RNA sequence: CGCGACCUCAGAUCAGACGUGGCGACCCGCUGAAUUUAAGCAUAUUAGUCAGCGGAGGAGAAGAAACUAACCAGGAUUCCCUCAGUAACGGCGAGUGAACAGGGAAGAGCCCAGCGCCGAAUCCCCGCCCCGCGGCGGGGCGCGGGACAUGUGGCGUACGGAAG
RNA sequence: GGCCCCCGGCGCGCCGGGCCCGGGUCUUCCCGGAGUCGGGUUGCUUGGGAAUGCAGCCCAAAGCGGGUGGUAAACUCCAUCU
């Protein structure tokens, strides 16, 4: 024939009809719920942040981002967490500063 | 230098009015063990001859316990909440406070643990709450 | 619902709330003797969640245990041998300081099963940790399903054979390739298997 | 001393190996000890099959066994699901279960309901009370036609599809195996600086005028 | 300005229980050499072995994936055969050295915390009565004590669960 | 093969009491273990080799997150577990 089934390639495998399924529930792992954002903001405003977290800021207020995310890096350890913690905070400075416009 | 979440306790209710919260909570005490062996014998007597269910309109009581409380305050089911000022271990109760107020909720807090203990007929209690509550005290609960 | 924001509480140390009450109770602590018999647990969520339960035979040890290493205790330094064993300082234990309070917990309550322990403050010298215990005889404990087998023989003294949690994790137990040196149960399992010549009859 | 022409050879006896030697002498009799205890547990579940529950169809994962197929360790709740079983009835009537084993395609989830039709058709339940049939069996299947099962419950096996013989078309015989399987092989390892290479050329045709 | 509640502590030849020490072939947790080999020797080897300390049971430990894989995918632990003296480590020297897949022995799965709902529904102790003794339980009673809302019990646990 | 004595677990009728509803469909809700992970460094350990595991010290999390995917790193998709 024109194309057979191949061992290598580009598709490459033994054809067999995919069986789609909902996923399994502990894949469900880690999703943010609405009760658990809540529990987590409040905790946020009763204890506030920690003084690297605001050191952190003050980088991102003046706009020092690289300086910053080296900062975070060197805090949290790894290049993800830390893009991820940059962009939270960069996140609470832009709430506070709509906050203060109004 | 205290915290003001920590601080925030030492700012209790004056005498006179923990004395008319305290007086007003006295009349929603919980059944004890003996009062509720008396109405559970009177609805097996009653549900025998004759009524039979007789749900009999479950009266308002102060629902006390932190972990209680707090489920109260986030249905927004609490009219107001006592809160303890001298909880030894002080992280069960600071997040109320600032709970309360997001969730409305009116809030005060009280001297002595061992006073809400006595309202629950136990030695201590962090918290109670007061849910709906009979209509000849909801002029005086206002008032509070 | 107040368990869940106790445990988002203490996921904040580093806030103000946080650490004064971290410095206060640590000083506490500090003034007391090494181990002590604690009232209650300091963190009761954290306590339930590693199996405690409110009720009578299960009680509460605070255990104060050094912070650092473990110097060889050789007179003078003097290891006497080849230059890679001179090593005298910089070496590690290799059983965890929460594994060490467990341990020192069970020694003195001897009579007392150690289910689990936590962390509750540190100095620059001292680890402060919380040990669950419970009494095995006790008829709380004795007449519980689900309970009942910590009061078997076999689990006696976890925290000295490494079955507790903290103790586990030096014991290098685990599933799949980063934890190959423990096929068998242990180390020492693994490495009698790996070390035996099966000299089967029919060579 | 190596000694003329030889094997470099690397004993692994350096170790005080004879402290810890396997002697075997006590294989005899523990082939006597596991048989003696294979023939009281059947005697003990007395109808049921002595080598236990029925396992599900499965495929060997690797490339070197993949063609093969071989008993797993219990079906999974796909199967069961779609079969009409209760995932906690099952292990009641003598069916494995694997709650973390996946269906990932059709024909072997299909398969292995086939199976556990079967089974269930070929199943022969008795009820709780024997003076009380509630909704096992009738008492004509069950008097003598119960007897317990020696081997594995309906045992897996390699099958093969036998193709007749075909007069052989003229694509087949101009299709290129190998100039396939080298251009295959070449389109996966150029696919993605390929793509990039294309890319490229396409950020500088968008802006090539001006 | 004494009397109460709680908290945190203390004493008792208080009532009732429990631990200690031995054996230690097998097992678990640590600590841990040097002889030796390298034709010297220091890394390496001996060896995570001897010695040393602690802790168990009739077995122990492990154990129901923060797994293996890359397949058309398998599916807790433990043991045997093989993988394999292989991948790898190594003054890349002497030497050391697993795992996956496959075939078998055996095969068994589950429980909390948390989130919630249920008038704390929960548990221990002490007196009284009856049925029993043989490892001390069953039932009933006590406006009898205590634990416990700083959380007991029932439902329920990632395979989803609950309520209509 | 016989006789004697003792002990233990198997079915039936009864006894004393407990024993409380299961599945499928739809709808509405609810879902997780932190000085822990992870990172740096040090020492030991491993076949684990730009670091397999364990531990001390310092830093110190997140929630479409986290871990793993046997070569360090950035971006991207996928797989797998929790
Ligand atoms: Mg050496
Ligand atoms: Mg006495
Ligand atoms: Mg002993
Ligand atoms: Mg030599
Ligand atoms: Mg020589
Ligand atoms: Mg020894
Ligand atoms: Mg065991
Ligand atoms: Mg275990
Ligand atoms: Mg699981
Ligand atoms: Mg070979
Ligand atoms: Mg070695
Ligand atoms: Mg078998
Ligand atoms: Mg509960
Ligand atoms: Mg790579």
């Amino acid at each position: 024939a024109l194309r057979y089934p191949m061992a290598v390639g580009l598709n490459k495998g033994h054809k067999v009809t995919k069986n789609v399924s909902k996923p399994r529930h502990s894949r469900r792992r880690g999703r943010l719920t609405k009760h658990t954002k809540f529990v987590r903001d409040m905790i946020r405003e009763v204890c506030g942040f920690a003084p690297y977290e605001r050191r952190a800021m003050e980088l991102l207020k003046v706009s020092k981002d690289k300086r910053a995310l080296k900062f975070i890096k060197k805090r949290v350890g790894t290049h993800i967490r830390a893009k991820r913690k940059r962009e939270e905070l960069s996140n609470v400075l832009a709430a506070m500063r709509k906050a203060a416009a109004k | 230098k205290v915290p003001p979440a920590i601080n925030q306790f030492t700012q209790a209710l004056d005498r006179q009015t923990a004395t008319q919260l305290l007086k007003l909570a006295h009349k929603y005490r919980p059944e004890t063990k003996q009062e509720k062996k008396q109405r559970l014998l009177a609805r097996a007597e009653k549900k025998a001859a004759g009524k039979g269910d007789v749900p009999t309109k479950r009266p308002p009581v102060l629902r006390a316990g932190v972990n209680t409380v707090t489920t109260l305050v986030e249905n927004k089911k609490a009219q107001l909440v006592v809160i303890a000022h001298d909880v030894d271990p002080i992280e069960l109760v600071v997040f109320l406070p600032a709970l309360c107020r997001k969730m409305g909720v009116p809030y005060c807090i009280i001297k002595g643990k061992a006073r809400l203990g006595r309202l629950v007929h136990r030695k201590t209690c962090t918290t109670v709450a007061f849910t709906q509550v009979n209509s000849e005290d909801k002029g005086a609960l206002a008032k509070l | 619902g107040a368990y869940k924001y106790i445990q988002e509480l203490w996921r904040k140390k580093q806030s103000d709330v946080m650490r004064f009450l971290l410095r206060v109770r640590c000083w506490q602590y500090r003034q007391l003797s090494a181990l002590h018999r604690a009232p209650r647990p300091t963190r009761p969520d954290k306590a339930r969640r590693l199996g405690y339960k409110a009720k009578q035979g299960y009680v509460i040890y605070r255990i104060r245990v050094r912070r650092g290493g473990r110097k060889r205790p050789v007179p003078k330094g003097a290891t006497y041998g080849k230059p890679v064993h001179h090593g005298v300082n910089q070496l590690k234990f290799a059983r965890s300081l929460q594994s060490v309070a467990e341990e020192r917990a069970g020694r003195h309550c001897g009579a007392l099963r150690v289910l689990n322990s936590y962390w509750v403050g540190e100095d620059s010298t001292y680890k402060f940790f919380e040990v669950i215990l419970i009494d095995p005889f006790h008829k709380a404990i004795r007449r519980n399903p689900d309970t009942q087998w910590i009061t078997k023989p076999v689990h006696k003294h976890r925290e000295m054979r490494g079955l507790t949690s903290a103790g586990r994790k030096s014991r290098g137990l685990g599933k799949g390739h980063k934890f190959h040196h423990t096929i068998g149960g242990s180390r020492r399992a693994a490495w009698r298997r790996r070390n035996t010549l099966q000299l089967h009859r029919y060579r | 001393a190596p000694s003329r022409n030889g094997m470099v050879l690397k004993p692994h006896f350096h170790k005080d190996w004879q402290r810890r030697v396997a002697t075997w002498f006590n294989q005899p009799a523990r082939k006597i000890r596991r048989r003696k205890a294979r023939q009281a547990k059947a005697r003990r579940i007395a109808p049921r099959p002595a080598s236990g529950p029925i396992r599900p169809i499965v495929r060997c994962p690797t490339v070197r066994y993949h063609t093969k197929v071989r008993a797993g360790r219990g079906f999974s709740l796909e199967e069961l699901r779609v079969a009409g079983i209760h995932k906690k009835v099952a292990r009641t009537i003598g069916i494995s279960v694997d709650p973390r084993r996946r269906n990932k395609s059709t024909e072997s989830l299909q398969a292995n309901v086939q199976r556990l039709k079967e089974y269930r058709s070929k199943l022969i339940l008795f009820p709780r009370k024997p003076s009380a049939p509630k909704k096992g069996d009738s008492s004509a299947e069950e008097l003598k036609l119960a007897t317990q099962l020696t081997g594995p419950v309906m045992p897996v096996r390699n099958v093969y599809k036998k193709e007749k013989a075909r007069v052989i078309t003229e694509e087949e015989k101009n299709f290129k195996a190998f100039a396939s399987l080298r251009m295959a092989r070449a389109n996966a390892r150029l696919f993605g600086i390929r793509a990039k290479r294309a890319k490229e050329a396409a950020e500088q045709d968008v802006e090539k005028k001006k």
